[PDB]
């Protein structure tokens, strides 16, 4: 029996490799233009939540 | 080889002018303020693999006719 | 502490430093411009233009015009329509 | 006259054996080739370089 | 002090030009001779189009001209101007003072318009 | 007026190497996705202070009548966004430093008033001007402070 | 699921590797800076509100019936930000708390 | 080809009165001057760059001023050259700058 | 009112009709430079009017620092004098003094809040950006920065006229919120 734990584990997984590859790609474009990107923007705070 | 590609621009222009005459690379190299020594004899090298696609004619006698359709 | 309240950003500021001391490109000459064109081209055949505003250093309108006068566009199977430094 | 003809032939055959004589530690691990290559590369940076000391000239 | 920093550039200098000498095929007594001699030797208007209205407006240019004064002739790092003076960041460089040279790394020069 | 298509069911969908749904969709037009990425963007800025969805809605609307006005379309978007958010911010009565508004936008806190000026300028509007009480209540929680001494602060300040 | 399946979640996630594309077209000896990214350490708040005017305050459960507001708590991460810019010395700084 | 500012100071100077010496002599050629000129000006700018490590100050007031070129040509009038060790004291005084 | 503004700057615009070469001005002028990478015209400077002037390749030349309108022309013509006899065929055509910019004093504190609260289209203060309120006159086309000292600033004027106006309109509005 998979309870409220388990449940949310599994969606908590998906939401933060979201997160992981937001912040790649933001941090990306900064890097190829040659800006030190800010970690705190490529957050977004919003996917998880 | 792009001094060579600038003595082609340099040729262009004296179409330009419409004195085109039968002439050679000494000359040439000496207005265009460059010297005469082997650096002449590699870039001839490279100047004659350029004779052998020279769209821009330079035949080695007299030459230098490059328009395919050329009357005035 | 999160997301403290900054006049401006860290590597924006250091960026913008950076940019600041090397200036824009100025507008060279035309036959230096054009001289290093050719030895860029005799180090081989075919160049993009961005990479050849890179090498020349020259404004990219300037530089356009000077290669407009002399080097012809090709549209061409490598990736796309690029320019060519053979004048014909 | 003679004898530096004769030099020169010998330094041609010190180059033929540096180039060869490692064309092979390139393998083990073409020198003439990547030395042409390099030396294509700096004509540009030469002259950009080069012009430079003209205009400073009449600069000063 | 000077005198030994100069000797210390004559020999930089020849080593230097000891693989020009030899690529050109010229002989090493040159460099030689060239020590030598260079040791010698060291040791209402309505129409406003006409300008003339104004004369003297200049100052006299011979001072450039001249150049026989002292010189000075470094590099620059920064130089800062804030509307009445000029400051100098002038890194290692050298001057021309009275004859005798002076040798520096950092120099700082504030001065007035 | 659109619609999108899936990958349906696993049969003729994918094609001669795998031709998904005979293409992407491709909708929209730049008037409209601009705006949009706009609207994500000011999301994210609110999210990151916490700003409640009221003060977002207003920053949309404040968006887009200076996106149609258009008096500011040479301004990169983000600074639009910013100048927005911190306006939205002084007509609800909460204002937040223009520094506060630069730490949540990659903008600088000059071009962020910059762009405040010129939208204050394009919508013909004014903005109350902003009170040492304030920054009080937010300056205060964020210091952990007791409410007494938030009281005395803002008496003082007053 | 919060003591221990959200940090394991976190350490799992591969570290994020991140370098520039051939920036300047430069002799290019890895010259393009190494940005590596690895998420730490996570933490919980107690469930808390923001006001309008941005100052947080604790949230009891029954002002979240009331209010019809939604009972969470902050989730913030430290995060380790390693710059190789083949300059012979690496930084690595580090964020807490985010 | 290359910065060549030392040329038109004292060393140089020399350097290129000895270098005309042998060229009248017949004994150098114009290019071996030349290259030697160019050689001395990367000896020269390396040295001062290396083994120079001191650190000196001149207060004055400025005349003229001219930039081209990335080269700085103040004219500066009554200059006191201040160092630690010693003070110069010079009525008039041209820098040439470059980079 | 008693009190007149007096000009700390002034802006004038000449064509001096004949393109130039910025390169051969910089090497033989005194005082000018010209640093294409940093701003693609020539700065001069000439201490007697104490100014400095711009020069274009196109052969328009911008003059600054003037603090009154004939310094103004004087220093323009010296200039295109200086151009001229470089070899230059300069000319002095369609002078026209672009901004003027004067200071002054009203000898009290004023409260800047009163005066946005009841000025609120023309009034701009945010102290967050520039302590300086701004306000911007309508019928003199006018910017003036007011601040808390007393000292005012009005800029955007093509003629003294403006300037004194300005000044004049703006006073008994001051005198109102006299702190």
């Amino acid at each position: 029996l998979d309870l409220a734990g388990p449940l949310l584990a599994f969606l908590f997984r998906g939401m933060f490799k979201n997160l992981l590859k937001e912040v790649r790609i933001y941090a990306q474009k900064f890097i190829d233009r040659g800006k030190d990107f800010n970690l705190e923007l490529a957050i977004k705070t919003r996917i998880i939540s | 080889f792009g001094v060579l590609a600038k003595i082609v621009n340099y040729m262009k222009t004296r179409h330009q002018r419409g004195d085109t005459h039968p002439l050679t690379l000494d000359e040439i190299l000496d207005e265009t303020q460059h010297l005469d020594i082997g650096l002449k004899q590699k870039q001839w090298l490279m100047t004659e693999a350029l004779v052998n696609n020279p769209k821009i004619e330079v035949i080695d006698g007299k030459y230098a006719f490059k328009p395919k359709y050329n009357v005035r | 502490t999160n997301y403290k309240p900054v006049a401006n950003h860290q590597y924006n500021i250091e960026y913008e430093r950076k940019k600041k001391e090397d200036g824009k490109r100025a507008r060279a000459d035309k036959q230096h411009v054009l001289d290093m064109l050719f030895s860029a081209f005799e180090k081989h055949q075919y160049y993009n233009l961005k990479d050849l505003v890179d090498i020349t250093k020259q404004p990219v309108v300037y530089l356009k015009e000077i290669l407009k006068e002399i080097g012809v566009q090709n549209v061409k199977g490598i990736h796309k329509n690029t320019w060519e430094l053979k004048p014909e | 006259a003679q004898l530096k003809f004769f030099e020169q032939l010998d330094q041609i055959e010190k180059q033929r054996k540096d180039e060869q004589e490692r064309e092979i530690l390139m393998r083990a691990a073409q020198l003439r080739l990547k030395q042409k290559a390099k030396e294509m590369q700096q004509q540009e940076l030469a002259q950009m370089r080069q012009r430079d000391a003209n205009l400073t000239a009449l600069a000063a | 002090t000077v005198p030994k920093l100069y000797r210390s550039v004559i020999e930089d200098v020849i080593n230097d030009v000891r693989d020009i000498f030899l690529d050109d095929g010229v002989d090493e007594q040159v460099l030689m001779e060239l020590k030598t001699l260079w040791e010698n030797k060291l040791m209402g208007q309505v129409e406003e189009e006409p300008l003339n209205s104004e004369d003297d407006v200049s100052d006299e240019e011979g001072q450039e001209l001249f150049d026989t004064e002292n010189v000075v002739v470094c590099q620059y790092d920064k130089i800062h101007r804030s509307k009445n003076k000029w400051k100098f960041h002038l890194k290692d460089g050298i001057m021309n003072l009275n004859g005798r040279d002076y040798i520096f790394s950092k120099a700082i020069g504030d001065a007035e318009w | 007026l659109s619609t999108m298509i899936g990958k349906g069911t696993g049969a003729a969908s994918f094609d001669e190497f795998g031709n998904s749904k005979y293409q992407n969709r491709r909708t929209m037009s730049s008037s409209d996705r601009a705006m949009m990425n706009a609207f994500k963007e000011i999301t994210t800025m609110a999210d990151r202070i916490n700003l409640p969805r009221n003060i977002v809605d207003r920053t949309n609307n404040l968006f887009k009548q200076v996106y149609e006005q258009k008096s500011l379309k040479g301004r990169a978007n983000d600074a639009i966004a910013s100048a927005c958010l911190y306006i939205a911010c002084r007509q609800e009565g909460v204002p937040r430093t223009f520094k506060e508004i630069c730490a949540v936008s990659r903008i600088s806190k000059k071009e962020i008033g910059r762009c405040f000026k010129l939208i204050l300028k394009a919508l013909e509007t004014s903005v109350d001007l902003i009170t040492t009480g304030d920054f009080m209540s937010r300056f205060c929680s964020n210091l952990c402070l007791p409410k007494q001494v938030q009281m005395a602060a803002t008496h003082i300040a007053r | 699921f919060i003591q221990m399946s959200v940090q394991r979640i976190v350490e799992d996630a591969p570290p994020i590797d991140l370098q520039a594309e051939a920036q300047h077209a430069s002799g290019e000896v890895e010259e393009p800076p190494r940005y590596l990214l690895k998420f730490e350490q996570i933490y919980l708040s107690k469930p808390t509100h923001w006001e309008r005017d941005g100052a947080p305050s604790p949230m009891m459960p029954n002002e979240a019936r009331l209010r019809n507001l939604t009972y969470s708590a902050p989730l913030y991460v430290d995060i380790t930000k390693t710059v190789i810019k083949e300059g012979e010395e690496q930084l690595q700084t580090q964020h807490q708390k985010t | 080809m290359a910065y060549q500012l030392y040329r038109n100071t004292t060393l140089g100077n020399s350097l290129q009165e000895s270098l005309d010496e042998l060229i009248q002599s017949q004994q150098i050629t114009p290019q071996l001057a030349l290259q030697v000129l160019l050689q001395f000006d990367k000896a020269i700018n390396a040295a001062l760059a290396q083994r120079v490590r001191n650190r000196v100050n001149f207060r004055g007031s400025l005349n003229t001023y001219r930039f081209c070129d990335n080269v700085w040509t103040f004219v500066l009038n009554d200059v006191e050259f201040r160092e630690v060790t010693e003070l110069i004291k010079v009525d008039k005084v041209k820098i040439v700058a470059c980079d | 009112s008693g009190i007149v503004p007096q000009l700390q700057n002034i802006v004038s615009t000449v064509n001096l009709g004949c393109k130039l070469d910025l390169k051969t001005i910089a090497l033989r002028a005194r005082n000018a430079e010209y640093n294409p990478k940093r701003f693609a015209a020539v700065i001069m400077r000439i201490r007697e009017p104490r100014t400095t002037a711009l020069i274009f390749s196109s052969g328009k030349m911008v003059c600054t620092g003037a603090k009154s309108e004939e310094q103004s022309r004087l220093a323009a013509r010296k200039y295109a004098r200086v151009v001229q006899k470089l070899g230059f065929p300069a000319k002095f055509l369609d002078f026209k003094i672009q901004n003027m910019v004067g200071s002054c004093d009203v000898k009290f504190p004023i409260r800047l809040e009163g005066l946005v609260l009841t000025h609120q289209q023309f009034s701009s203060y945010e102290p967050e950006l520039f302590p300086g309120l701004i306000y911007r006159m309508i019928k003199p086309r006018i910017v003036l920065l007011i601040f808390v000292s007393g000292k005012v600033v009005l800029t955007g004027a093509k003629v003294r006229a403006e300037i004194y106006e300005a000044f004049e309109n703006i006073y008994p509005i001051l005198k109102g919120f006299r702190k």
